[PDB]
């Protein structure tokens, strides 16, 4: 169930539930992150699983986050997803984060 | 990057799914913090009129 | 493989090239009232391929600020076809539905559309507390309009909307969406003129976007009754 | 394929993988169907031998909560210069999971529900001077939806002829009844798109299928020469509970009991434009660790 | 512990671990 | 070795022994080790059949006896021109076996314990003239940590949609639940050598796996004219208990239920520089007979 | 017999002459975790003899008016080796330790250390309600100084700390104490950087005494961790 | 007597007679 | 069917559509070093999946008039991740590579890569008799850029580099490029900073060019070395 990643003012209603990326002129550049805490109002709370969590306490198990890309046939990319373990703070540049 | 050519719209777009899989468990049962009231929906008052 | 699809019922077939894996709700497909599940106890008339074919609906225009269509089932057919006169002279009702949603555009344009058929879509108000009314629901062939389609307009969220039967046409994949529906009722048997099963529901995800020359892009369904049975012949209303 | 699930399932251990013509981890949103990737796929995994069990979040006990369904007070006084519109020693209530709202987005998960249901009357008395808490005995009388109900404390309805009553009182544990499953199909209606007649002015989403019936609670005993204010609530417990169809939770607030209108609040979260509460951009971590 | 003459006035009934989620995260037909 | 010991152990008779190279009174504390020289090695014994049973030190008889763990008063009254800081006819409580000082020694003679609590809640009420005293309904609500607590008596919280609620009268028993093994681990950590936040700013000490829940207590009645006084007191009692790594008793007061800090008494015993009090010499003896 | 031993761990190796028969903590001897003990389901690193050895930390001078010294574990050994290096790059952590405890001096020097591993060892302040702070507890390498030895600085007592595993080391008989420590958590792993699994404490009960010439006698400490696991790989902190 | 549906719910079980002092007492490896 | 690939080592995976069949270099598949070539006697330590997973560089732009770029072998993985805490740390290192090349465009872009790995590539200076220094040399993560490509900056040639383990990015076929490199070297171990087995070279023999919208078209190069030993445990230099 989708994700709204895009939980920022002037995304009004179903633009939150998109991520607008674009071409950049830099490398390595950070798109999106999304926080993990399902107890917290976050991007993973109005979801399936962020849903019937929240009537619970303790939680366990694997996710899967999944992406789907809505660009044009024309349209090439390619993209990095990374999953940080805890411990410090979220990473920013791409050298940290793909460790 | 994303490199599009020029009649491609040039800003696109993801949408972010997420599941459990199923080694996923809950436990101890509470209630939800999503919903809730501070007063008497409406017409409940008539269910006894 | 999975991308080509050929659907044939009746006199009516549709083939598609650029489809996805078809969808079958709940896992379950369509069959006819068994003798261990009926009710009424008059035979029931089942006229197979006058009813059991493609109906294709009116087109709408994907445009810039679209929110979203809805198709009430077995609303949207009551008066097309051989199924409208088999509604209309009788009382009772049971079939399922094969929905085929159509929809393409150049390999220049993007998008995204959520097709997904709702069981029991009761909807919702928006800032009133007085329930929607009887043309509020039975829009009948042209169908209705998302207001807040956000919220699935019944309060609920659009994002969990992957609960229900669904598949998506993204642009760049596929061009076509194809939904089995089975029976979906706690009796056997309804009234189909107060009382809707499904609810198609295309909804604009991704919005419609291309730098290439502006061409209307039309969405069209294709909706075939599957096994339809029609208990207690009378006149027509 | 349906199975037997009582735990989580296991890990199996994984190695390096480096395969042309495979790619478990690219998937097919588009068909409707959710990813099969599995986590030996995606990573290196262990072998990981997991006994959590599941039995939790069956939905059996997901909804075998008693549940408050009404509650109701009322003045138990003398009443011959009270108003007609109040409740003169006894209440009418229609039976109903609407009216609050724990019970109710938790039983729209659903679109159709088969249980049954134990009732259980929790009835608290206060005094309206202080001299002492009456054991007064109460009739919570099963009336059918749509019969007669009563119109006075002691009018004839109260006889029970075949209405099943139950006589209780304010001193013992609280008066516990199954109520069956009791619709004319097979499953409750949670949701109903249509109208429930034959005319085009009839109510929209209320199958009367789907109501259980009317609760006539009434004090047997006659007033005394002061009053009391007694309250009555009326807890529901599902049990032996079959689901089908599952649904969005209801994000935004309930508006009434009789539909499902929408309004939200004015600001995230829950807002209609704006469920989740906001953050300053999409790559801003609201709980960043210093 | 059910002395009632009907069946639905027994407890919950807790035992029912049969799954099957492929008729909601697999409903394809191939 | 691992054995079975229903009994203390029996005696068996020795003779003189005068035997080179073997010396079982001699021993080595510096190993860690304790003596292992018996009664037989270093006296002449007889032949003991010892039928003293060992079951009463048990760690499940050491640890199940039903302990006071909460103990709260509050005024039952028309709260209105009360202040804010008081409890206006509800009490909300973290569950903690800290704040009695038997439960909480008896508890940290462990590392570590793993175990089922049965909680039995005891309602008592005062007069706040007399008039008689109230059949009162309390409601006792569990609530997970960090969960939504209520913030009046007659809150829309009360309505335990999924929390687990205990409906009780002052002159029923007292209500009596068995809490589970609810720790996210395999153990409460009666100890815990660290911090529970991922910053350098959390408590030091208190793991919130540890902690059990919340226990919000209401009266479900509401105000009578007169005021009374309502004490809670809410009783525990460990079962099916492990218990891994004992610990040194703790000698000094508790001065907090956060912490091991201490003090000590002012003059010995249990002072800090003295644990036992004092004697004349070491060659005095404290009870002499004459 | 029992005097004698070496102790190889990767490549480090400990002789000693003039040790006791050394102490397995409540008879267990470190592991790995087993498979249906674990819980994260990642592959861990198991990096063995480039951390499965000997760490010697900073000699402490015993004194006259010496009170004690602690370590905390795994907190002393985070930053030290690729120990050290895998507890940063990790977010969970197993093992057990191997301690090794030395002090020699004269035959004509006495007194007495009680080299001690405790559980847990949650600390208490003295005279004061507030807990201590982050810096009170996290010393690292250095260690710290017991204030009040003889309530083991948390209320309870010095007399009654021979429940833990534990050795002496009397200067008449013995030179070195050896404590084998399993893994000893709640948890089957463990966030290194939050919470410490044992402590080490080495106590004066009968102070350094001579009437020969003074020399400084030191208590040196060397851990060698055993079978060390890691999980949750990412950055370091 | 349990007649609840939970294996938690049953009362004390103070049958466990196994002992193991020598993890305290000789916790040395000869 | 040679298009889809996935590489999955560690807790690192890359999946890829538009790929051609990969390359192992001279047939031969990377391994441990077995007991009948091994010279250093002591254990060594194999972190695994710490170290044997895809550790991705800085991307750099391709523009108009780009040569080339050049990066060593372990040198451009020495101070990342737990790979370079292994290599600081010991003496010795022994371990194979799996090099993937990303590089797309779309579909009105042309141009070429060659993407080849070169064992031992002594480089030369131009138009000088003085060699090459250390900072020439030891780049680093940023690696280098071609001088003269033409002669592969050591006096040969680039049209002879095919004999080499090699792919091609041809922007009309693939966009990447995959390697798999073993140990290549005379010793069976060695020091990691002052020599290098590999260097991977990219190279633009067939310019970027196109009539659409000028976008930034980055080269991205992930390495994942494979099998890693590590002998000969001391500080960190």
């Amino acid at each position: 169930s989708m994700m709204e990643i895009n939980n920022t003012e002037s995304a009004v209603g179903m633009e939150r539930l998109k991520v607008d990326i674009s071409a950049l002129t830099d490398v390595d550049q950070l798109l999106f992150n999304i926080p993990l805490d399902i107890q917290l109002d976050g991007p993973l709370r109005n979801t399936l699983v962020g849903n019937i969590s929240r009537y619970y306490t303790h939680w366990s198990g694997s996710l899967e986050m999944t992406f789907m890309f809505c660009g044009s046939f024309m349209a090439t990319g390619k993209l990095i997803l990374c999953y940080t373990p805890p411990g410090g703070s979220c990473p920013t540049t791409r050298e940290t984060a793909m460790l | 990057n994303l490199i599009v050519p020029s009649e491609s719209s040039d800003t696109c777009s993801l949408i972010g799914f997420i599941a459990a899989k199923d080694d996923f468990s809950l436990r101890l049962m509470r209630d939800s913090p999503d919903i809730g009231q501070i007063d008497h929906l409406h017409a409940a008052e008539a269910a006894y009129q | 493989s999975d991308r080509v699809l050929q659907l044939k019922l009746g006199n009516s077939a549709i083939v598609t090239q650029e489809a996805a894996n078809y969808c079958c709700a709940y896992g379950e497909w369509p069959n006819y009232l068994p003798d261990h599940e009926a009710v009424a106890i008059d035979k029931p008339t089942q006229p197979e391929t006058a009813t059991d074919r493609f109906y294709t609906l009116k087109s709408v225009k994907w445009e810039a600020g679209s929110t979203g269509w809805w198709w009430k089932l077995p609303d949207a057919l009551n008066n097309i076809g051989m199924f409208g006169q088999n509604v209309q002279h009788h009382y009772l009702y049971r079939s399922g539905f094969l929905i085929h949603v159509q929809c393409n555009a150049t390999r220049f344009h993007q998008g995204a559309l959520l097709v997904v058929a709702i069981p029991e879509h009761q909807r919702g108000a928006h800032n009133t507390n007085t329930s929607p009314g009887f043309d509020d629901i039975m829009k009948g062939e042209e169908g209705g309009t998302f207001n807040h389609p956000y919220v699935l307009d019944d309060g609920t969220s659009l994002a969990c909307a992957t609960i229900f039967p669904h598949q998506w046409i993204n642009l760049r994949t596929n061009n076509s969406a194809t939904i089995v529906l089975p029976w979906m009722n706690a009796a056997p048997m309804d009234f189909p003129l107060r009382h809707n099963q499904w609810t198609l529901a295309i909804i604009p995800v991704v919005p419609l976007g291309t730098r290439t020359m502006s061409s209307m892009v039309p969405i069209t369904v294709s909706i075939a009754p599957m096994c339809c049975e029609f208990n207690g012949l009378r006149h027509a209303i | 394929i349906e199975s037997i699930i009582k735990t989580a399932t296991d890990t199996v251990k994984s190695e390096i993988n480096a395969e042309l013509g495979v790619v478990p981890s690219l998937n097919a949103v588009e068909t409707g169907a959710t990813s099969n990737t599995e986590p030996e796929e995606a990573i290196q995994t262990r072998t990981v031998i997991n006994q959590h069990g599941v039995s939790e979040t069956l939905v059996e006990n997901f909804l075998s909560r008693a549940a408050l369904v009404s509650k109701r007070s009322f003045e138990y006084k003398d009443h011959t210069s009270s108003a007609a519109q109040t409740d003169k020693n006894f209440f009418k209530w229609t039976i109903n999971t609407r009216s609050f709202v724990q019970l109710r987005r938790k039983l729209e998960l659903f679109t159709y529900l088969r249980f049954d249901a134990e009732i259980t009357i929790l009835t608290t008395v206060a005094v309206n001077t202080y001299m002492g808490l009456p054991n007064l005995t109460l009739q919570a009388m099963f009336v059918p939806t749509g019969a007669l109900t009563p119109e006075k404390q002691d009018s004839f309805h109260w006889q029970s002829g075949s209405n099943a009553s139950v006589f209780f009182k304010i001193s013992d544990p609280p008066a516990r009844m199954t109520i069956p499953f009791m619709c004319i199909n097979s499953a409750y209606s949670v949701f109903y798109d249509g109208f429930a007649g034959f005319e085009k002015s009839g109510l929209y989403g209320i199958n009367p299928a789907d109501t259980i019936g009317n609760l006539c609670v009434r004090i047997v005993n006659e007033h005394q020469p002061v009053g009391f204010t007694v309250t009555v609530r009326v807890y529901m417990k599902p049990k032996h509970i079959k689901a089908w169809a599952p649904r969005p939770p209801r994000t935004l607030p309930y508006m009434s009991i009789a539909n499902a209108n929408y309004k939200g609040k004015k600001r995230a979260p829950n807002a209609l434009n704006a469920i989740i509460g906001n953050r300053d951009s999409v790559k801003t971590m609201p709980h960043n660790i210093v | 512990i059910n002395f009632y003459k009907d069946s639905y006035a027994a407890s919950a009934s807790k035992q029912d671990f049969s799954q099957d989620p492929s008729k909601f995260t697999e409903p394809v037909v191939e």
